[PDB]
RNA sequence: AAAUACCACUACUCCUAUUGUUUUUUUACUUAUUCAAUGUGAAGACAUUGUCAGGUGGGGAGUUCCUUUAGUCCCUCGAAAUUUGAGGCUAGAGGAGAAAAGUUACCACA
């Protein structure tokens, strides 16, 4: 959209990257309160066992 | 600009190659996603675009001269 | 409060390219489309968003007091004078900058002029009369100035010797207490 | 050595012209540089003249030619506005 | 502060149910609305847009309000109950005009 005129597609890939945008997002808000330095890391191994794959929002997309 | 008389050269001269440094920082992510890295004595004339990103990443992070010198920054 | 006009523009853009080498990244847009612009309040530049300019707009003139970060005040026949309110923005984009060590950094925050026996790092190829903000061996921004001499000459120079001119440093957040 | 601002000297046309120049002591309309364009005009004014001297022609030729894209820019965007202005 | 025996009233807080009202959030769909074309397609109840109440207005056009003092204990708003705060009235005192102007037992230079 400056090609084709296949809107199905363009809608299709738009609603995608806008979940893949909402999930990074996610990711980040979840994450900003996790300590890494490089000789610890029991936080980011004990991230995120105790979520399952339809609570992110790209889980529900996939779903 | 790694020979050494344009080093020499580099104040008096204005040669500044902010614009490359900022070029190959804009295109990493395309690079990154390009299929055709791969696809592939001498110093410029590499066949390879990975041996290429290579040569450019070691001029600017690790040049030979002024090595402890780099910007943070840039490093970062 | 007001922007600025054309020639009072020219001035600080004077006064701050004298010091830094981009000023476009000063000027430059935003991701969220927004940008830094200038204000005038009383006699006195800021350097603020535009965003938040168009949301202290509200505010009454006579009791605004600051916006932004402070860059420095237009004097009474037409210049412009830096502040060490102004050190941040010339922290990172400094032209010439010159490191002192401990002996040398409370001098110079108690108000002298730095002297090669201070320094510990140069920058080389500097001009005689330049644009330097002066660190301390931690990488702390301490203050700006124009040196005295040329590199060569500093080092050829006796070490009690001045190197640079003192003109703002972090002691004068002591002075308005 | 007493400034030509301090004295009431007239100003005087030449090659550079005077322009419709302003009254004294009386009200000279502030007009206002906000614009992302205007400020990198004048930027690029200002640091051509810091920069000053270059031995390469081509980079010499690359500054001026920044500064007229500047200018250039400018003049659109203020016709632009006049266009608005104007109609809507 | 308030004292319990006796027996009367309504006052909040937390829950439940149906024999009902509204408002808000999320999601879904097009008819509101937005965009493209000529001799129908896409987005979507969000934007955009409009009307009032206001704040700022060193910019444009036109012309030459608060604070203090003393008083009647005269009126309104707010608070606490057995008293206050802010306004309101009477008349003294403060704040040609974005070009610049005035001023200092101060600093630097001459």
């Amino acid at each position: 959209r400056k090609g084709n005129k296949n809107a199905k597609l363009g809608s299709s890939l738009v609603v995608l990257v806008q979940k893949l945008e909402m999930n990074a997002k996610f990711i980040e808000e979840r994450r900003a309160k996790v300590d890494f330095a490089p000789k610890d890391r029991a936080q980011v191994d004990a991230f995120l066992k105790d979520l399952e794959w339809e609570k992110t929002p790209l889980g529900a997309y996939v779903v | 600009l790694e020979g050494q008389d344009a080093h020499n050269a580099r104040s008096d001269l204005h040669l500044d190659l902010s614009f490359f440094i900022t070029n190959l920082y804009r295109s990493l992510l395309s690079l990154s996603l390009n299929p055709d890295l791969e696809l592939g004595n001498n110093k410029i004339n590499l066949q390879t675009t990975t041996v290429l990103l290579l040569r450019c990443l070691t001029s600017v992070l690790l040049p030979p001269w002024n090595i402890r010198s780099v910007p943070p920054i840039r490093l970062a | 409060m007001r922007p600025l006009t054309d020639q009072e523009m020219k001035i600080v853009l004077d006064k701050l390219a004298n010091y830094m080498t981009d000023l476009k990244s000063l000027i430059a847009p935003l991701e969220d489309g927004d940008r830094y612009v200038f204000r005038m309040q009383k006699d006195r530049v800021y350097y603020v968003k535009l965003s938040i300019a168009n949301i202290a707009t509200c505010v009454a003139r006579d009791k605004l007091l600051s916006l932004g970060t402070c860059l420095g005040k237009m004097t009474k026949s037409g210049k412009f004078r830096l502040h060490i309110t102004a050190l941040p923005i010339l922290a990172q984009n400094a032209r010439y900058k010159i490191w002192v060590k401990d002996n040398g950094a409370q001098p110079f925050l108690y108000g002298s002029n730095i002297v090669k026996a201070h320094v510990g790092r140069w920058t080389e190829d500097c001009p005689e009369h330049s644009g330097c903000v002066v660190y301390n061996m931690a990488d702390i921004p301490l203050g700006f100035g124009v040196t005295a001499r040329s590199t060569a000459e500093a080092r050829r120079l006796d070490p009690t010797g001045i190197v640079c001119f003192r003109q703002a440093d972090c002691g004068e957040y002591l002075r308005d207490e | 050595v007493y400034s030509e601002k301090e004295l009431g000297i007239p100003q005087l046309n030449t090659v550079t012209p005077v322009g419709v120049t302003k009254p004294k002591g009386k009200k000279k309309g502030k007009v206002f540089v906000d614009d992302r364009e205007s400020m990198n005009t004048i930027l690029a004014m200002v640091e051509a003249e810091k920069q000053g001297q270059i031995e390469s022609k081509i980079m010499r030729a690359r500054q001026l030619e920044e500064i007229r894209e500047a200018r250039r820019i400018e003049a659109e965007k203020k016709e632009a506005e006049r266009k608005a202005l104007l109609e809507n």
